[PDB]
């Protein structure tokens, strides 16, 4: 299902045009709302007093058709940044007139060009409109990958086109966009309609638009090549770009006249559809994670909170994770009990944070696989989950499993443990307070005992997403700090973003923690080399864990365990976006902090410019001990 | 006949060609009209011929005596021809080759070829006989506001644009365009001097330019200069039109001789009678055909 539009600047009979466009397969029609040559005076007589009607009637279509099928277009003569004062003033009046008429019709979106550098007054007038009436039309800023000036034929004898690479210069249309949306205060209603030229620029120019709110991709008829049977297709380079845009679920707009004159108009659409069918289908992670793309959620705190039945059901749905846990205990049981000792030596296993018992069942399956005897304790502090365990224990497990309705840091254990097995790790490894929990459980691990996991290590990477920056910004609430939303992590399936440097490890914790003078507080400095011009909006956080020896789990994208989907990446935003030039180092500083009651993260960017320290003293975000 | 009169051009025998758009209301179409009696214009029922086009008329021009070359909103450059009797107007071709509104059209000196400019940024050279684009030029960086064919040289023409370039073209060169302040809106070649042209800007200045070496200029209008039309005299006068809703006729040195505030909407075309060189006809979006008696 490619959602598809037709761009026209010529609409003689509105109903007939729309009807032809509907028969062609298009879901909507971009068109002007006043006639695009009908230039209008507002100041000077006699033309200011021109008899109306000033445009077509709203009665020509249904309200439903205006709301679903029609995208308005700003008239191309409207130049609010003209060097001529009178064009400036008439264009101001005319812009507000056209916008207000689109709002009167209830149009779902309205198109405006960015076709020069200075759109400052166009932004001002759009902002004026935005704060006038209560409506919710989208504003699609029509901006090209490559400026007309920079794709022109090399045919002016005395003004040759530059044959030198200009790295920043070739990205100029991003700066047109950036400056526009910055001026308009990052309104959710202002999106990009990215216009694709016949010749794509360098990859870095395209990459520049990663993490931008691209709602439309405009495809001119001129950019389509012709295949041996006469029909429209695209180059493999353009196809690459289309597959990326499809992943952003943009609406594709076809603009310009039919040059492929042998075939039906359907053809252009049929190619996009052809391309849409022939992508690689969604992998079982991407199938599981559909809907959650860039949806911010609170990180779960299974310590502070008692997790719901269905949350445990979700945790349990990851058979890769448990076959790994099973394998880690399997390999461990063999390493601890030799073959000749197998009937003498019953290993005391303790599931610390047993939930509804998947690790308990993995421990049973592993022991029968290993052919070694085990004594199970299932320690769980959530008394709701303990109901599930105790029903499981009576019906199935029996006396082999002892259920313990207790905190692992309080529990006075009847004996010491050969192996402690746990599953206390969030998306940043230590953000559910596994260090503190296993530290207080450590006194009943045997002197030679194993923790599964033995180790885990968080990873961070700087990102750009103006989309995700907006999502965070929209989480302002009543009755708290108006910036608290920027000073807290979010679990999010990051999707429309740009990873700006390779992830690096942040914090590591090892279990057992044999170190005499224990401290789980941390301070880390990371220097991230950046090869692009960009804007930093936060740090994606991942993790890795050693269950036992080579048996590992990871959500670090480059080493991601195949098939594992229990965790999404975490996101640490910053309050103010940071301009990062090509070749600069992003320096981030992260702290893990604590008192008796709370654990929290603080963070700051120190290069190429200083941010404020975020979440100082846990003022916006704490993790309950 | 639709309200917004866009074009007005005389042929050799003093018959008036009108082009019109409906730029508002329900139907946004256009039309082409021949008046053998000029003083009857705009009146529809007392005219020689008339026809409905599918879309509006941004610009047109005569192709000698019987052909009508039309710049459409559709993207089509259209050739309509008069029949054997000159009472009907039949489409000979309508070729959808520009990707936006065709704004400006101009027939080249020989009359077998023409040049068209569009909002799509391109300038296209046409073979009127073969009905195809010979050459397609993306020299500009914005809308092509005006193209103007050289009177006597088939390979030469002027174009101007919203990128603030006036380009002198010469198809004989490997790099045909050559670049020659506020944006240029209208272009007119000097009829007697191959090396000279005038250009009107969006701020109401008319400027006089030699190809060798904005030299002489006058603030003629208060708003944009839409059109510039040299007279048929040996010592020609320059008619200048504007969005200020005024006609001015100018001398060699751009001094104000005649001035008409007769039009109440924008003045869109001008055309000097070849029967009487002192009569000048304008048309405007007020649906007026005003016949001015120029004190020559
Ligand atoms: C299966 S998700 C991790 C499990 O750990 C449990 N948990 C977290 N912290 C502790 C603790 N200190 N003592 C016992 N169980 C815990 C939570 O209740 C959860 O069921
Ligand atoms: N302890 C856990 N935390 C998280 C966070 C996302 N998925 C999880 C699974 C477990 Br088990």
């Amino acid at each position: 299902r490619v959602s598809s539009g037709r761009d026209l600047n010529c609409v003689p009979e509105i109903a007939d045009t729309l009807g032809a466009v509907a028969k062609q397969g298009f879901d909507f029609l971009c068109m002007p709302v006043f006639h695009p040559r009908f230039k209008r005076e507002f100041i000077q007589e006699p033309a200011k007093n021109r008899p109306g009607p000033q445009t077509r009637s709203d009665l020509l279509l249904s309200g439903r058709d205006w709301n679903t099928l029609i995208v308005g277009k700003l008239s191309p003569w409207i130049r609010p940044d003209s060097k001529v004062e009178k064009i400036r003033r008439n264009s101001e009046a005319a812009m507000l007139q056209e916008l207000n008429f689109g709002a009167y019709l209830g149009l779902p979106a309205f198109l405006l060009p960015l076709n020069q550098e200075d759109n400052t007054n166009l932004a001002r007038v759009l902002t004026n409109h935005i704060h006038t009436g209560h409506h919710s039309s989208m504003f699609w800023m029509r901006v090209p990958l490559v400026a007309p000036e920079d794709l022109r034929d090399d045919i002016i004898e005395n003004a040759p086109t530059t044959h030198t690479e200009e790295y920043s210069g070739e990205e100029k249309t991003w700066m047109w966009w950036h400056n526009f949306r910055t001026l308009c205060d990052y309104s959710k209603r202002i999106a990009v309609a990215l216009e694709i030229g016949a010749d794509l620029p360098s990859n870095h120019v395209i990459d520049r638009w990663l993490g931008e709110p691209i709602k439309a991709a405009i495809l001119p008829t001129s950019i389509f090549l012709t295949n041996k049977k006469g029909f429209p297709v695209l180059s493999k380079m353009h196809q690459r770009l289309i597959f990326r845009l499809l992943k952003l679920e943009v609406q594709f707009i076809i603009t310009g006249t039919n040059h492929h004159s042998e075939k039906e108009f359907c053809s252009y659409l049929q190619y996009l559809e052809y391309l849409s069918q022939n992508r690689p289908p969604p992998n079982a992670y991407e199938l599981f994670a559909k809907g959650y793309e860039d949806y911010l959620q609170s990180p779960l705190q299974p310590l502070m909170d008692n997790l719901e039945s269905q949350t445990y059901e979700v945790f349990e749905k990851d058979p890769i994770k448990y076959s790994q846990y099973q394998q880690a205990i399997y390999k461990c049981l063999l390493d601890r009990v030799p073959e000749e000792e197998k009937d003498t030596n019953v290993q005391v296993l303790m599931v610390l944070g047993a939930g509804r018992g998947p690790l308990v069942n993995a421990s049973l399956r592993a022991a029968k696989q290993a052919d070694r005897r085990i004594k199970l304790y299932a320690v769980e502090k959530n008394p709701n989950a303990v109901v599930t365990l105790e029903n499981w224990q009576f019906e199935e497990w029996g006396s082999q499993v002892t259920v313990v309705s207790s905190d692992m840091r309080e529990w006075v254990a009847p004996e010491k443990a050969d192996i402690i097995v746990s599953e206390l790790l969030g998306s940043f490894a230590d953000n559910e307070l596994s260090p503190e929990c296993l530290d207080g459980a450590q006194h009943f691990l045997k002197d030679d005992g194993v923790s599964i996991p033995g180790e885990y290590t968080s990873f961070l990477a700087p990102i750009s997403s103006s989309k995700l920056y907006n999502e965070v910004r929209a989480c302002r609430e009543k009755d708290r700090d108006p910036e608290a939303q920027f000073e807290m992590p979010y679990v999010v399936r990051l999707h429309n973003f740009h990873q700006l440097s390779a992830p690096q490890p942040c914090f590591t914790f090892s279990h057992p923690n044999r170190d005499p003078m224990i401290d789980n507080n941390r301070y880390c400095t990371l220097e991230f080399p950046v090869e692009v011009n960009t804007v930093l909006h936060g740090f994606a956080g991942y993790f890795e864990t050693v269950l036992y020896q080579d048996i590992t789990l990871s959500i670090r994208p480059e080493t991601h365990s195949p098939g594992m989907f229990s965790w999404f990446p975490i996101l640490f935003p910053i309050k103010q976006p940071i301009t990062v030039r090509e070749g600069q180092t992003i320096c981030v500083r992260f702290w893990r902090c604590s008192n008796s009651k709370k654990v929290w993260y603080e963070w700051a960017v120190t290069a190429p410019v200083c941010s404020a320290i975020h979440n100082p003293t846990g003022r916006s975000y704490t993790i309950g001990l | 006949m639709e309200r917004q009169l866009e074009a007005a051009r005389y042929r050799s025998d003093g018959a008036l060609l009108l082009g019109a758009s409906s730029l508002s209301g329900r139907c946004w179409a256009g039309s082409l009209w021949l008046f053998k009696d000029p003083c009857a214009a705009p009146n529809e029922g007392f005219c020689s011929a008339g026809v409905q086009t599918e879309a509006g008329v941004a610009d047109l021009t005569w192709v000698g005596e019987r052909g009508i070359l039309v710049a459409s909103d559709s993207g089509a450059v259209e050739l309509w021809e008069l029949d054997e009797n000159e009472t009907l107007i039949v489409s000979k071709f309508c070729k959808y080759e520009h990707d936006d509104i065709v704004s400006t059209v101009s027939v080249l000196s020989s009359g077998t070829q023409a040049v068209s400019g569009s909002k799509d940024i391109c300038i296209k050279v046409w073979d009127l006989a073969q009905q195809v684009v010979l050459s397609s030029y993306r020299a500009h960086a914005a809308q092509v506001t005006c193209v103007a064919a050289s009177p006597h040289k088939d390979s030469v023409f002027l174009s101007c644009s919203e990128d603030n370039r006036i380009l002198l073209w010469d198809t004989r060169c490997p790099k045909p365009a050559s670049q020659i302040g506020y944006l240029p809106t209208s272009l007119a070649w000097h009829p007697q001097q191959s090396e000279v042209f005038v250009f009107g800007d969006e701020n109401g200045t008319v400027s006089l330019v030699d190809t060798k070496s904005c030299v002489l200029s006058s603030a003629v209008h208060s708003q944009c200069v839409t059109g510039l039309v040299f007279s048929p005299h040996s010592v020609p006068f320059l008619a200048s039109l504007s969005e200020d809703c005024s006609l001015a006729v100018l001398d060699s040195s751009l001094s104000e001789l005649f001035r008409s505030q007769a039009h109440r909407d924008f003045v869109r075309d001008a055309t000097w009678s070849p029967l009487n060189h002192s009569l000048l006809t304008t048309v405007g979006w007020d649906h007026q055909v005003v016949h001015h008696v120029v004190p020559t």
